[PDB]
């Protein structure tokens, strides 16, 4: 078990299944084959890849070099999506447009894409926006906000580190023999505040019987019962001295103004000693907060 | 013995105590400023000692010149610590 | 509301109850290595819930990749909770 | 002893736990029906077993028929409680 | 008798006859097959199917992929319930609508359901709706609200858990050599208020009697008998205590500021004691609500 | 002995009851506030004492101080525990 | 502000942490030359970055050319921080 | 001797630092969210171990199936210890 430490290693995070985020790629899925149907006067096929979770360096070593990569903010969420689109789809896309029937294979080329092409990614990048925002919209209200296009890794460090865990959901676009993909990727710390949302299997809406069901909880939660301890003061000393603790022994201890009050090491206020009923009582003051 | 010394060398903490009481969270929200709240041990009944959150002997209160003070009085000898564990 | 989110910062703790008996203490005392036990409970009825030994909702057992998991059903609703403490 | 056979005849009562687990309060609010809620125990440990809240043995879940049961398995002897309380 | 437990077991729950279910199925039956001679200008025969009760799992197993599923609200009871067309049936109504003579057998497809056949599929709910709402007004009012279509189990979640209990009513539906089938499932808790509404047969609706009953019934229950008990207080001790009790041992109590009533085992006031009458007496202060 | 030992670390729960009597639900509900119940037992009978719900002893009361007590008279032996309840 | 200015002029230290861990002072003499100790961190977690000994941020561990870093990664904002306190 | 085994019953709490450096505060300000930080020790070194912060050992870092450990090497033996404080 025993192995010894390399600051360049790292491990994985078990498994993070994520049902509503690949209803929401459904969703996504089918808009998407409506809009491309209706762009490009032919009849799509969209197939949802497996949800992957890899690092950030994992994700972009396998992106070809060059491709066309979107920033995009998932408001009101804090972070930069991103958008991939592969050279061959964008080429299949821009043959179409301009009458090409497929029948001569894509040649590579590894070049910047022209100014006409990147207006084809834009005109792609609308609809697929607005389908993606559609999609999410089933389970939680977000907007998404292009930001820039970039052709390299090089523009890119949406993450702190390149060890980042991010999310990834291929898509495979097939219009004949073509069999293009397309690529959204998500870090991870911006989903990460809806985490049990998108786990857990969504119900039906019932908002208000949600909330009366958390009224419920809270309710019922306010019964428990706790322990206080008040500590009086503390005094640093030393071992030695603890070995000789006997009958008679005084030890000075700083005067506290004020006696704090802690639930299981979590002070919750502070107050001053009293002698009430016979025992001893404490004046509240301040809650901690 | 010589890591007794070495252990001197390393300061260690204090905690006295005054007491304890057991209460439920709506007690506690029922209480506002100026509340009483009561605990389990007597008047005149020796204090609890610890370190690092560890009873070891009790003492009790008295005042130097300005600063409160614990006169050590018993230790938690472990058939009494185990009594008072057990309650 | 505040106070609220004071006591959110607090812990505590839940307990899950597969079920509860009553016998005499010399069938306890009967009892050895390998005994076997019943319980009041039937099969595939919500465990109880307890919040500080306070019951608050009942769930379902589940596993999780190698963890035990409580799946949350219903709730202990002032007329059942009642109708269950007269038992 | 005589006094055994007379609190014989006073019944007691028996609690079957399946878990513990500890967490904030913030993250109970968070939870919500069909959550999943994880437990300190793994699977296949002997279930605590309590007389009014105090454990005194462990067993293993059996159904008998349509009825789950403990299978008694080992006990709470003191110097495994008291390793199991200082946790 | 003794088996060892598995928490990815669960077992039944006896039989639950629900004999006004089946008379509302019945008239449900006879108006959807007025309504689909109405529709499809020739006689359909509908059979009812046996009521079936199972986990939610169960029947979501046996459903064909894809299969035209619809969610619906019984108001004022709160649910979601489902109507299920499978697939042979909606084809048979595409073919009858567009003068399709029914000779060419169908072929398996495994398709999205097509616009035009969405609103065929919305012409069968309407009447469909219609049918059930106005069988289920002959023993409780309801009303039907459609919500929203799906074509996957991935689209449901109507239940809470896959093994929660759901009651199927399969009906059969004969057009010649078509035998298309329709299924409505509604959850066991959404009918459990009601349970014994649908257990017992239902009798003449005597309103005025049927309140006239439930008054006599309560007049004669007003004169019933029981047993009052008032706790004084209660201590905590030991077992190793009460093998010493002897006489003149004193047990210090805490004072009750009030006296709880309890009727066995139930609180109903509190109160405080007193003495009246040469016997002890409680004054009674509030009522335990 | 050993066990005895073992159920001494269990707390129980002690009950003293004032007395009893019997009444229709109709008499109930004709009470109102301040309304006067009268009791089966006399004027200074010993009070009974339970354990868990179960009889056990008898005592008399008594003010601790600030406190009401109850000093232990005599005890439920079978022969007058089996009269008292025939009745 | 002019202050904050002032107190710039000042140097501070800064301390990495690895890990922590609780052992008995008789495991400590049970440990010789080469011994194998274990921490409560896991592996890939980030490390606690501390200011005279007050966390203030958390890291992940690199290397310059010859020279270890710290690639500060995450806050310790009140509410993480009780949390973890209250551990 | 005995109060050897008394304190071994207390629990202690063990801290391991990966290093230590000095700067100015307005470097501290001028670093962000990424930034590299050198620290005095060099790559290899073994690193200080401290018991509630005193240093009394110094180990190496190994990996235990998942957890990070330091595996004791040499101790802090006073002629070092005044040598590396006087640093």
């Amino acid at each position: 078990d025993i192995r010894p430490y390399d600051p360049n290693t790292q491990r994985r995070v078990v498994r993070e299944r994520l049902q509503a985020l690949e209803i929401i790629n459904e969703r996504f899925a089918r808009q998407f084959r409506m809009g491309l149907f209706n762009l490009l006067r032919r009849s799509p096929d969209i197939t949802v890849g497996a949800i992957r979770i890899q690092p950030y360096h994992e994700f972009a070593r396998n992106l070809p070099v060059p491709t066309n990569l979107n920033l995009i903010h998932l408001k009101p969420l804090r972070g930069t999506g991103l958008v991939v689109f592969s050279p061959s789809l964008v080429f299949i896309a821009v043959d179409n447009l301009f009458g090409g029937d497929g029948r001569f294979p894509t040649k590579v080329e590894g070049r910047e894409f022209t100014h006409t092409e990147q207006r084809v990614i834009n005109r792609m990048l609308k609809l697929a926006l607005e389908g993606y925002s559609d999609a999410w919209k089933a389970i939680n209200p977000l907007e998404v906000e292009y930001v820039r296009s970039e052709m390299q890794v090089k523009f890119t460090n949406i993450t702190t580190s390149p060890n980042d865990i991010v999310v990834n959901t291929p898509f495979h676009v097939e219009i004949g023999n073509l069999t293009g993909e397309f690529n959204i990727c998500l870090p991870f710390s911006m989903i990460e505040p809806l985490r049990e949302l998108l786990v857990n299997p969504p119900l039906e809406n019932s908002r208000h019987e949600d909330q009366n069901w958390r009224d419920n909880l809270v309710r019922q939660v306010q019964h428990s019962e706790l322990e206080l301890v008040a500590n009086f003061a503390d005094i640093p000393l030393r071992l030695s001295q603890i070995l000789k603790l006997k009958p008679g022994d005084v030890l000075p201890i700083e005067k506290p103004d004020r006696i704090i009050a802690h639930v299981d090491g979590v002070p919750v206020l502070t107050s001053q000693y009293g002698t009430v009923n016979g025992q001893y009582a404490l004046r509240v003051e301040h809650l901690i907060n | 013995m010589q890591d007794i010394d070495l252990i001197m060398d390393i300061p260690v903490k204090l905690t006295v105590e005054l007491g304890r009481t057991r209460m439920t969270i709506k007690e506690l929200l029922r209480l506002t400023q100026g509340s009483v709240v009561a605990l389990d041990g007597l008047a005149g009944e020796p204090l609890d000692i610890l370190i690092n959150g560890y009873l070891i002997a009790q003492g009790e209160v008295v005042v130097v010149a300005d600063k409160y003070g614990v006169r050590i009085t018993d230790i938690i000898t472990p058939s009494e610590r185990m009594r008072r564990l057990s309650r």
